[PDB]
């Protein structure tokens, strides 16, 4: 019973419902896999992903005998880089877990919900900002990023001035596609204007021009923005574990857990990105 | 397998 | 979180890797019997000192009076534990399950080596601070100079003396040598005409062995009258490797021995100072 | 029978049983120090060595609604081993009252016995209050680290109390506020019994009240001596490993040498639980 | 073993 | 119980 370190406190409903919280609250807060592929689940094992990068944009060829050299170079020391832990611990009191057993039943995991929030929440600023120490590239802080100038949101229309700037930025790297959007929340709500007056409300306008998608992420800080070409030969998330839940054994007879995934950032074209 | 998967679709 | 998170083949290649780097690396075993393995339970023996020599022959036609053999004073020591801990990380384990798959134990071996130092250590030269004496520091020992061991012989001569004070003292037999790095690569050089070296002629004054080991320090040595009844390694538990339960998914583990060395007669050890 | 010399056995099992229950009974009359001390239990003559825990002082509890405040552990400071000593005292029988307890004077006259148990038992005590001071060990009122207070005027009527309620303060104020039992030398005991003009109470009476766990007069305390202990288990103990018992020693001269003999350690595992009055 | 036992109770 | 054992020779 409590008295005693045993391994598994729960049961296997209240680890289905554990995981399904985390499942739902990471599934609420996660805007980076909105406009990335998944490269897969790799396995809890792999933990470094081959980190590809490619400077230039080679176009196919039209001929009517294939003679032509159309690969990519592929040379300069193919980069690998290892996939982190992106954790965050919760709490379990003992007695809660007691309660559940006995007496007023619904254990509550709020502290799962939480700390799955606060995963996701270090998830997306990894994606968006990387990480220093470990020396990740995110989307707005990759060395070669297109910037574009975020002039004067205000007014109705700067918006979309910026984003046909970043979008014909794009498209000069020869990056076309279906593009997304991601604003920080104060840009984001500036295009909820209706007052564009040719027409609608502005992301509207936005949401024809990306068609993969505007969105919010509180960790773009500021007013800041970026506009990205999407697909899996330009950015990926290589994701070895997708977020769970495990057990760290009792601590001070109370039982502490870990939401976790294993995911990086593969920005394989840094000039896919436009940032503000 | 994936448990929160791809929010992309 | 569990008590075991290491399958019986990954156990058993840790424990042998822990194996092979003690018994490579262990010097003083070599010179040294056992008194058994007396369980981790057992963590106090006695220590017996023999320090006392009366004549002890009755010598008559029945029985006359001699005093008997015994620990001059019965004393008790504790067996310290000797250990090392090490961390194996769980994706670690889960790629070795899955993925690229032997197993790295490398720590297990950089720890085995750690903890076979530290026995050899406790050995030659005891925890001052437990208050356990090494063969180097056994108070009652018998020491003879070096002299100059940068001659044709220096060394079998100050072994050759070694084991005359060790003789003198009823101490007999097969000797053991050990000997720092330096003065034991000094011995593989020509003393005697018939083109032995200097290391086999001490080789067959020292029966049971001439060893080097890394822990005895600057220019020295030790001769050692082996045998149980002089000096004796208290194993309470040979050198193993136990789980210490999962610290934020990682794998903490210890190599651990508990050992502790009786110089039974402080009169059987003669160093080369 | 007697002719055999050295047989293994001398008693049949009824008369061990008389010899055994005479060491009993005296030694339960005779011990004051297995009063305020408890009981680590019987580990066996085979056991030799005890652990001897050292704890320094005390370390509060926590309050907390989830138990997440982080208090200290209690393990030990200083863990030593400590060997067990054998305390022994030998007494000869007889062969021919071993013959005639079998046919005329039905139970076996055991007064060597009881005699021995006696001193047995002085020694127990003489090794609980002093230590031996050749084997290492300490007693109550030898202890290094145990405190110490002023043994005043106790020909004065209130002397005695002054120096218990000042020896419980100092006990007190170093986190042993527990039940207290005071030894004192015959002469402070006999002392605190005294009635003097217009006494009214005897201190005696006050000091009994004050120390819950008992007031005793111990001869093996020397000269105007004597100690309050705050008495539990995490105080201090008796580590015993065989309690008391005869056992033969192999006949000598046809006679019958027994040794009535314990080995037992006093472990003092807070010294600063002791209060000396010096 | 505790043949005279404990005395304290 | 020996796992290194003894080394004797």
């Amino acid at each position: 019973d409590f008295l005693g370190h045993a391994e598994n406190p729960l049961r296997e409903e209240e680890w289905a419902r554990l995981n399904e919280t985390v499942i739902q609250v990471a599934r609420r807060s996660l805007v980076g896999r909105r406009i990335l592929d998944i490269y897969g689940p790799l396995g809890a094992g792999v933990q470094t992903v081959p980190y590809d990068e490619f400077q230039g944009v080679s176009p196919g060829a039209v001929d009517i005998v294939g003679e032509q050299e159309t690969a990519m170079v592929f040379t300069d020391a193919r980069k690998f880089k290892t996939i982190p832990i992106i954790y965050k611990d919760f709490l379990l009191h003992w007695r809660d877990i007691e309660a559940a057993r006995t007496h007023n039943m619904p254990l509550d995991v709020s502290a799962a919900a939480g700390a799955a929030a606060l995963c996701a929440q270090q998830e997306d600023e990894l994606i968006f900002y990387g990480d220093a120490r470990l020396g990740y590239e995110g989307l707005m802080t990759a060395n070669g990023r297109l910037t574009v100038p975020l002039g004067d949101w205000t007014s109705p229309g700067g918006g979309f001035q910026a984003i046909v700037e970043a979008t014909r930025k794009l498209n000069e790297q020869g990056h076309f596609g279906p593009y997304a959007v991601v604003l920080s929340p104060r840009l984001y709500s500036q295009l909820h204007r209706i007052y564009e007056k040719t027409g609608v409300l502005e992301i509207e306008t936005i949401r024809q021009l990306a068609s993969d998608g505007v969105y919010q992420s509180n960790r773009l800080r500021g007013e800041s923005g970026v506009v990205v070409s999407t697909g899996r030969e330009n950015m990926d998330l290589a994701v070895s574990m997708d977020m769970v839940a495990a057990y760290l054994g009792a601590s001070r007879m109370n039982h502490p857990f870990r939401v976790l995934e294993a995911l990086l950032l593969r920005i394989k074209h840094p000039d896919a990105i436009c940032t503000l | 397998g994936l448990t929160v998967g791809s929010l992309r679709g």
